[PDB]
């Protein structure tokens, strides 16, 4: 477990490692913006 | 105390919120990179001054 | 058992030294767009 | 072998054949399982229950086990084809 | 290779040399010993290893189906180095009227196989399971030889199940891949009686070890050894074949500790 | 086998082919190698044979 | 049906009594069981000595009967052989050996009341499932 | 719009990085962001096994792949591989996640902002691809930080603290590693020894003396490398021998990078050493040997005679000879009698499992040892169900040996594709026809017809 | 081994008189196009 | 005697395909 | 039955088929303690043990055993360490921690001589090594 | 009831969800090189 004094933002940590996959998404998000160029 | 680490750490949680939905922002807009760069790296410098306070004060405890 | 290990390994040795020098030898120029 | 009489007697039945039945078997009569089964299994060739008794060099308590078990076991011709299993014959669960 | 040479080597260069399977020897340096039985004192063997070198085989002289005639022949060896027998260890009583070793324990058997002049393939298990050996003497030495009758199980038992699902312990009492030679009901498959009835049949044989070295200060000896049996039978479907081993013997004779539980 | 040899030799004799044999092909690329070119370019590969 | 109290009782005590397991109970006694012995349990069987099940046979003619909550919690504690005449703690999963058993540190008297229940429960649900093996599953 | 369209590039969207190839700026910037993202998900990986970290259960039962790597490197872990505190891995944690940030504010400035190209603006650091002597420089500078990566796991294992020994007398623990293996016949040996049964290749590594002592060669191979590169220049042999693009390098990295994922894969399935068993739990070979070991110890204990005992086909159901003749443990354990752990050497004597320590001399701890390995072997299915395919949804399980096992091989033959793709490509557009063949002058039509 | 008798017939039979009808195709096609000539 | 069989219409096989390989109808342009 | 409405639970941990909450530390206060009275009686029996180990491994010494005195030193003492540190800590004494790091770095010099086969350090290490445990023992007192 | 750690796990990634695309969606309006 955290320790105690951090163990507040568990919920944060629980989503933490997901973020490189979103990368990716975002990276088509873009290309969906500028309409796939 | 724990109290006081918890907000400080929430601090450079918003902080850091700010810092990746801005300076792209910032960075990308037309006329911003230098214009309003007084902003970014006074930020930068203040999330780097919470993180090394946090890990001071994390000392303590 | 020997002599068939000896062999084998003249045999290996021969093909892998024939691979190994043969695309050392400037392979990438061998296509039909060269000059 | 496609006939074996003493089947029944293998642990299937109320009565065990202690000359050729696996430890297993022991665990249906309460108290005999990991202790007295071993020592039953060592010296496992007897003529009878009570050759036995003498022979397996059981303690007092053992002897009480076996005493209240005694109409459960018997000893018939030794089987080799059993006795090579008998403390292990591949059935686990 | 000496028992003090074994200690010198370590698992890592030991493995994969194929000297794990060679059987001790005692050095010609420690020898002309006697490893004399004192009354009052229980001894026995341990670490009785046997390294058979030469396997032959009594195989008929021509495929006649009557063939009666029957030589011994040459083998090879299609197992590798499983060969070797270690550990074996036993009580030495004075059952009658000399000492006599009877063999309680140890390895003291290998499933191998040979092939023969002409491509057939003999297994056979080479053991000396329940041996009852006699020693010519009351002392160990030079020159003195152990020998004795031995019982060798089945090389199958009873929970082995043949192609056909059919054992002596368990599987199928039937060929069920022919449910219509079953359907008949003057005769069924009776034909098939010999191959579905799997049969467990303790056969015999006889061992000769020959001490040629002997030890007092360890009590080890060692020489040489011929041994007869028979091979598989296949649950009963074969007939035996007779089966002549030679080779080297190590093994130490010590005092009964109480603990060992014969 | 599982013994740890290197490059399985375990006999010494299993070097000769294994160190010549490459020799050989070396001696006769050789030949090959001299004949060109080998000065730098600038170029993804090289187009003179 | 439901898992009504007809399930949920089990025998406590040697003599013969019986406790209503709560809902709450049985829940903590399948996680605790699923995560403390499913392992070599799963199933009401043992893996490493199928001899020795958790069907309610083998617990009835154990020494003593551990067909009951206080013998299985006691069991859970004072681990003995299927004669009850040699301690096993050093091989065992125990409250009392947890240092080398790291599994049984955490749990308390409710733990090991909510696992016996678990245990207890379980034949009631299936047949023969319960430490039935390969042929029930 | 210029340089980020398909008009004036030539590569459409799902190319997008084939546009980053000659502008070097911005590929500095994809690069420096990735490696932002890489150290990103380290931190936040690693604060999340921290999070979910009980103290009960051991590291491998907790589907934990990475507190496993800080263990072995010696940080928090006491004897017999303990995790007693579990602050360090917090430390390692935020660090990682600290600088990523900083990782990634370089790599989105290069990407966005940074120049494009930094060939004029920044010569020392601009390049061309087919400018061989400045990237053999850049190749030599990365082996040279390489190297001092080495050495610093050879200063941890050496005077920091030192590393997690399994093989350490008593139990396993953390130790200093004052004397590697520095005898090039020995490292070297590793690597010339077979990749199949019983020689591993570099994953039999059985001692940390010869990991920590190769290190330092690996280290001083490294460095001694990247000056000579600096220094040097192909020569004529190899300038003639690669196609000098950069799509060509990345090929070859991809293959590298493959060959490493698939010995990673092999490293975390089979070595016990650098993978102690007590933080990535059994491998295959240790459970399957585990079973037979419990089973051996419990037919004993009921009065079997276990190196007398017949199997059903006339094998040693408990012991038997190894095909060179070592005593081994029986039944389908006998493909994995080269497993060597260090709850099982304690019984082995030069000609195998000695039977006077089997028969009398077996410890409590080794059969508790054993179960545990037996019970969680590395079977398991995709949703963690432990145990065989049938079996039933009780155990939640599957081993961290399986998880990176499969990975590794799975991203190994994924750039072993790639590597075939880009290799294939650079030859092609070096040569010129990656676009397809000219009409004009097609080769075929001026080749003689076979047959 | 058991096998069938007339299962030979059957399959030398079959390969063959479908053989010999392709053979016969082949060759009587040919020589029709080099009778052209 | 099956195993003359078997290896005769293996053997056929093969030597179908080397004489389609080695004497195939070599392809040409039309004009 | 005809009209009976599911259950349904929003994310609720009350359910019993809800996956949300701990499963250890619920129910009470854990019945273990450390260094119990069978767990300090295991630790004390393997500490007590380990001198006649060490014996049998310098016997092993003398007679040139490396395998066999490798492997002494893992079997019936792969717990010493764990067994130690528990001991040492209800002592709670900075000499008895020294003495107990001074057995592990002997231990693990005796165990590189003895991969080297060197028999002179082997006997010498050995003995050393049974020198600093019987120092730890009168140390930590009980064994 | 909604599970408090549950709640606070999807308020923290719905707040991560719209984090990357509020950007996009700011540099679109703020006309910026996309
Ligand atoms: C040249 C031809 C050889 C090609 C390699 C095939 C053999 C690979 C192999 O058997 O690999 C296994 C070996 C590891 O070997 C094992 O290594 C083990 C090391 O463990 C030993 O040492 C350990 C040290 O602690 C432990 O103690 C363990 O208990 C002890 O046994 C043992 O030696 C095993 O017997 C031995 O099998 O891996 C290796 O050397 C590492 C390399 C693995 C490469 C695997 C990639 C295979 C190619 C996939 C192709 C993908 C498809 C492409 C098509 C397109
Ligand atoms: C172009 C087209 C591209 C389209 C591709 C789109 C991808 C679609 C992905 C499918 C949808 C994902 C389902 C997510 C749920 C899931 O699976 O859920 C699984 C978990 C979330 O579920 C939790 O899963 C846990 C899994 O157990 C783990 O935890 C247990 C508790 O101790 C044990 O430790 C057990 O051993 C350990 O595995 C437990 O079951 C928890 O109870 C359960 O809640 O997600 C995880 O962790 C997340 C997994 C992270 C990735 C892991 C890397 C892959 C692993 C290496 C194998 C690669 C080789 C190929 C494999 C084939
Ligand atoms: C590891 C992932 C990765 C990385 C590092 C990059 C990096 C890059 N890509 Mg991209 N790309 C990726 C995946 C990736 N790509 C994928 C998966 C695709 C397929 C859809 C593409 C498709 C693609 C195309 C089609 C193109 C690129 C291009 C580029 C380059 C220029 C970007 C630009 O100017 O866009 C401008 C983008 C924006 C203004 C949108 C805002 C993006 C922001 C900055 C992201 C926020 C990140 C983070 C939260 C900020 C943290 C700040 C920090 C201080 C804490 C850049 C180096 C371009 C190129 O080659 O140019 C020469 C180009 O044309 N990429
Ligand atoms: C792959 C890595 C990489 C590379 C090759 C480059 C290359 C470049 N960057 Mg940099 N950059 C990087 C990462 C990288 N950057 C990162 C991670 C960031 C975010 C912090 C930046 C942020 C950044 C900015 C904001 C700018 C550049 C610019 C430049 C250019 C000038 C560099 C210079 O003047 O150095 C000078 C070097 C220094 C000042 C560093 C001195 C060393 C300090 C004291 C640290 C010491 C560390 C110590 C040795 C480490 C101990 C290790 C131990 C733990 C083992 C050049 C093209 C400039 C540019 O392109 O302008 C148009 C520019 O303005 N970069
Ligand atoms: C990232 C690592 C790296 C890279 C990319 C390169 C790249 C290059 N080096 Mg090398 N080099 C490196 C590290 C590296 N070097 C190091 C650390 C050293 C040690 C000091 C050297 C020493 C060196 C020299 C002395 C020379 C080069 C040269 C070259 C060029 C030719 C490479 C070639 O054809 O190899 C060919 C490779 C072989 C023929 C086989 C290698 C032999 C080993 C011992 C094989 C052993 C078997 C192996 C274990 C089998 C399984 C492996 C498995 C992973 C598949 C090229 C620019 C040449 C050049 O032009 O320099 C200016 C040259 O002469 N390098
Ligand atoms: C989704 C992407 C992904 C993820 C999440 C992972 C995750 C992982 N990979 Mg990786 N991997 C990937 C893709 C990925 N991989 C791909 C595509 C490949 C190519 C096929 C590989 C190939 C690969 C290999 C070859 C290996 C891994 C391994 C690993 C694990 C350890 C990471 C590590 O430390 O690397 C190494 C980290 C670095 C190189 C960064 C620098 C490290 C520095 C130098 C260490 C300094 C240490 C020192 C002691 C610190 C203190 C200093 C001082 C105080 C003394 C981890 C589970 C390892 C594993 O466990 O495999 C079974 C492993 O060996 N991966
Ligand atoms: C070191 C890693 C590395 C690097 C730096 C590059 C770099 C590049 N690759 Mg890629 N590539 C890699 C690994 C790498 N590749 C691997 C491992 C493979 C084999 C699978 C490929 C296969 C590949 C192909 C087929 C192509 C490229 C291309 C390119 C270029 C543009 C890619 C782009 O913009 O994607 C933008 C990113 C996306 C559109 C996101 C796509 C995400 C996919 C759909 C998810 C994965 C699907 C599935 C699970 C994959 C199964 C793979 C199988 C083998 C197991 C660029 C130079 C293209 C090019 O133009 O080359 C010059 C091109 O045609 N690569
Ligand atoms: C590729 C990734 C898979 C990993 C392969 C492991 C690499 C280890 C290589 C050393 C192999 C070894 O020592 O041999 C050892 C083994 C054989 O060695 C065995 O050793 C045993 C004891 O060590 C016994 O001596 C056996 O008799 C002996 O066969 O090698 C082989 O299996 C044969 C090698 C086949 C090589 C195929 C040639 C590949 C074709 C191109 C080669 C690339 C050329 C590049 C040129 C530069
Ligand atoms: C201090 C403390 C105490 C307790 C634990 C806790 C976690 C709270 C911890 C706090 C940690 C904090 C606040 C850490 C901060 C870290 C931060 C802000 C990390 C950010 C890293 C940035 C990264 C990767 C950026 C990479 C961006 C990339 C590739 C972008 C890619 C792209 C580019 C460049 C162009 C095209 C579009 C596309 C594809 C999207
Ligand atoms: C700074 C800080 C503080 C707390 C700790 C923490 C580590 C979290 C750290 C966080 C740092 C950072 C950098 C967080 C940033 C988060 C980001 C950028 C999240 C991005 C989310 C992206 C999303 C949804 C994208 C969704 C897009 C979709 C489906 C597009 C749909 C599609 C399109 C457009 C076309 C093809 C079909 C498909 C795929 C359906
Ligand atoms: C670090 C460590 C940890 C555990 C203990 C251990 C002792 C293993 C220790 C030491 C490890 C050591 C020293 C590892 C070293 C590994 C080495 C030297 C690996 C060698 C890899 C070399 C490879 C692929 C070479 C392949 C090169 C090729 C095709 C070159 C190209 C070409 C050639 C040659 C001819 C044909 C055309 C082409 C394709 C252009």
């Amino acid at each position: 477990k955290l320790p105690e004094a951090y163990a507040v933002f568990k919920p944060i940590i629980d989503v933490a490692p997901v973020i490189p996959v979103f990368f990716l998404l975002l990276a088509f998000v873009w290309q969906a913006a500028v309409g796939f160029r | 105390m724990v109290g006081l680490l918890q907000i400080l750490v929430s601090i450079l949680i918003l902080l850091s919120f700010a810092l990746v939905v801005g300076v792209p922002v910032i960075l990308v807009s037309p006329g911003e990179w230098e214009k309003s760069k007084g902003l970014v790296y006074s930020a930068a410098g203040l999330w780097f001054g919470l993180v090394i306070v946090i890990a001071a004060f994390n000392s303590f405890v | 058992m020997f002599t068939l290990k000896i062999v084998v390994y003249t045999t290996v040795t021969f093909f892998v030294s024939l691979f190994t020098f043969g695309f050392l030898s400037n392979d990438a120029s061998r296509n039909p767009n060269r000059k | 072998n496609v006939e074996y009489p003493n089947v029944p007697y293998l642990g299937g039945s109320d009565i065990i054949d202690v000359n050729n039945a696996n430890v297993r078997v022991y665990t249906r009569l309460p108290g005999m399982y990991p202790a007295i089964a071993k020592k039953i299994i060592k010296r496992a060739p007897y003529k009878d229950i009570n050759e036995m008794l003498e022979k397996g060099d059981f303690t007092a308590a053992e002897k009480d086990i076996l005493d209240k078990y005694l109409p459960n076991l018997t000893a018939l011709e030794p089987a080799p084809e059993y006795v090579i299993d008998n403390i292990n014959n591949g059935l686990y669960r | 290779i000496t028992t003090e040479d074994i200690r010198g080597l370590t698992y890592s260069q030991v493995k994969g040399t194929g000297l794990a399977n060679r059987c001790p020897e005692v050095s010609e340096q420690n020898a002309g010993g006697t490893i004399k039985f004192a009354d009052d004192k229980k001894y026995k063997v341990t670490e009785l290893c046997l390294e058979p070198k030469s396997f032959q085989i009594e195989e008929e002289v021509t495929k006649r189906r009557g063939e009666t005639k029957k030589e011994f022949v040459d083998t090879k060896l299609m197992t590798r180095a499983t060969y070797s027998l270690t550990g074996i260890e036993g009580p030495i009583v004075f059952k009658d009227g000399g000492l006599t070793f009877l063999e309680k324990g140890g390895i003291d058997y290998a499933a191998t196989t040979v092939q023969l002049p002409g491509g057939e393939r003999v297994p056979f298990l080479f053991t000396i399971k329940e041996l009852e050996g006699k020693f010519s003497s009351s002392q160990v030495s030079a020159g003195t030889e152990l020998g004795g009758n031995f019982k060798t199980p089945s090389y199958r038992t009873g929970l082995f199940l043949d192609p056909k699902g059919r054992g002596g312990t368990t599987g199928y009492d039937m060929a069920v891949a022919l449910p219509g030679l079953e359907a008949d009901g003057g005769e069924g498959q009776d034909e098939l009686f010999a191959e579905t009835n799997k049969v467990f049949q303790v056969t015999d044989g006889s061992i000769e070890m020959a001490f040629n070295r002997v030890d007092g200060t360890n009590g080890e000896f060692s020489g040489v050894f011929v041994s007869e049996q028979l091979s598989d039978t296949d649950m009963g479907s074969k007939a035996p074949k007779k089966v002549l081993l030679k080779g080297i013997v190590f093994g130490k004779i010590e005092e009964q500790t109480g603990d060992e539980d014969y | 086998e599982g013994t740890g040899e290197a490059l399985g030799i375990d006999d010494t004799r299993l070097i000769v082919p294994v160190i010549l044999i490459p020799v050989i092909t070396f001696i006769l690329y050789a030949g090959f190698a001299s004949e060109q070119d080998n000065e730098d370019f600038f170029d993804t590969y090289d187009q003179r044979r | 049906t439901d898992l009504d109290e007809n399930t949920r009782t089990v025998p406590l005590d040697s003599s013969g009594t019986t406790v209503i397991l709560t809902p709450e109970q049985v829940k903590r006694g399948k996680r605790l069981f699923n995560s403390s012995c499913g392992n070599c349990h799963v199933g009401g069987i043992t893996k490493t000595n199928p001899n020795l099940g958790l069907e309610p046979d083998a617990l009835s003619l154990a020494t003593p009967a551990r067909d009951n909550i206080d013998a299985l919690v006691d069991y859970m504690k004072n681990p003995t052989t299927y004669d009850g005449l040699e301690s096993i703690a050093e091989l065992h999963p125990s409250v009392k050996s947890a240092d080398i058993f790291p599994k049984m540190r955490s749990l308390s008297d409710e733990d090991l009341f909510a696992i016996g229940g678990h245990i207890l429960l379980q034949p009631k649900l299936s047949s023969e499932k319960w430490g039935g093996g390969k042929i029930y599953y | 719009v210029a340089g980020r369209d398909i008009e004036s590039t030539g590569f459409a969207w799902w190319s997008g990085n084939s546009r980053l190839i000659n502008v070097s700026g911005k590929l500095l910037g994809a690069h420096v962001a990735h490696a932002g993202l890489m150290v990103f998900w380290c931190g936040a990986m690693t604060l999340f096994e921290v999070a979910h970290y009980i103290p009960e259960k051991p590291l491998y039962e907790q589907g934990l792949i990475l507190l496993p790597h800080l263990a072995v490197l010696g940080w928090g872990v006491g004897p017999g591989g303990e995790i007693i505190d579990i602050y360090p891995y917090f430390v390692v944690g935020v660090l990682h996640l600290i600088s990523s940030a900083v990782l990634g504010f370089g790599g989105v400035y290069h990407s966005l902002i940074g120049p494009d190209t930094l060939e004029e603006s920044f010569p020392a650091f601009g390049y061309d691809w087919r400018d061989k002597n400045k990237i053999t420089t850049i190749l030599g500078i990365h082996l040279i930080v390489l190297g001092i990566g080495a050495f610093l796991l050879v200063i941890k294992a050496m005077y920091v603290g030192g590393i997690y020994d399994t093989w350490a007398p008593g139990g396993g623990d953390v130790r200093i590693i004052d004397s590697p293996t520095l005898n090039p016949g020995v490292i070297f040996g590793y690597v010339l020894k077979s990749p199949w049964g019983g020689d591993g290749w570099i994953v039999s590594v059985n001692n940390m003396e010869d990991l920590v002592g190769g290190h330092i060669w690996i280290g001083i191979i490294c460095i001694v490398g990247g000056f000579w590169h600096i220094f040097t220049k192909p020569f004529a042999w190899a300038r003639r021998a690669y196609v000098w693009s950069g799509e060509a390098y990345l090929s070859y990295s991809l293959v590298a990078v493959s060959l490493m994922g698939f010995i990673a894969s092999q490293y975390s399935w089979y070595n016990n050493t650098a993978y102690p068993s007590e933080f990535y739990g059994p491998t295959g070979p240790e459970a399957s040997q585990s079973q037979a070991f419990t089973f051996l110890v419990r037919d004993q204990r009921l009065g079997a005679n276990v190196s007398s005992a017949q199997g059903p086909t006339g094998l040693g159901k408990y012991l038997m000879r190894s095909p060179s003749g070592e005593i081994i443990l029986g039944g389908e354990t006998q493909r994995f009698w080269d497993l060597r752990a260090p709850w099982i050497e304690p019984l082995r004597g030069p000609n195998g499992l000695d039977l006077n320590k089997i028969k009398n001399d077996i410890q409590p701890w080794q059969e508790r040892r054993a179960a545990e390995y037996m019970t969680h072997a590395p079977l398991g299915s995709l949703n963690s169900v432990g145990g065989v395919a049938t079996e039933i949804n009780s155990v939640n399980y599957v081993s961290p040996r399986s998880w990176l096992t499969c990975a590794h091989f799975f991203l190994g033959f994924a750039f072993y594709i790639g590597h075939l793709w880009h290799a294939g490509r650079a030859r092609a557009a070096a040569a010129g026809f990656e676009k397809g063949i000219n009409r004009e002058n097609e080769p075929t039509l001026s080749l003689r017809p076979i047959d | 081994m058991n096998v069938s008798v007339a299962a030979y017939l059957a399959v030398l039979l079959g390969t063959f008189v479908p053989v010999v009808f392709l053979v016969t195709l082949y060759i009587q096609s040919e020589s029709r196009k080099a009778g052209s000539s | 005697m099956e195993t003359l069989v078997y290896v005769f219409l293996l053997a056929g096989t093969l030597g179908v395909i080397f004489f389609a390989v080695f004497f195939r109808d070599p392809p040409r342009i039309a004009k | 039955a005809s009209g009976d409405f599911p259950k349904q639970s929003y994310f609720g941990a009350a359910p019993i088929s809800a996956p949300f909450g701990d499963t250890y530390g619920t129910a009470g206060a854990p019945i273990w303690e450390k260094l119990g009275e069978t767990e300090k009686g295991i630790f004390t029996r393997i500490a007590q043990t380990t001198k006649d180990q060490l014996e049998q491994a310098s016997e092993l010494i003398s007679l040139g055993s490396w395998e066999a005195s490798r492997q002494r030193l893992r079997m019936t003492m792969y717990e010493t360490r764990k067994s130690m540190v528990r001991l040492t800590d209800v002592d709670g004494s900075k000499d008895a921690k020294d003495l107990f790091a001074t057995f592990k770095k002997k231990l693990e010099a005796l165990d590189r001589a003895l991969v080297a086969k060197d028999k002179a350090l082997s006997i010498k290490l050995i003995g050393d090594v049974r020198a600093s445990y019987n120092k730890w023992a009168a140390t930590v007192g009980g064994v | 009831m909604f599970n408090p750690t549950t709640l606070f796990q999807l308020i923290a990634l719905f707040l991560v969800i719209t984090s990357g695309p509020a950007i996009i969606v700011l540099i679109a309006f703020r006309r910026g090189n996309l």
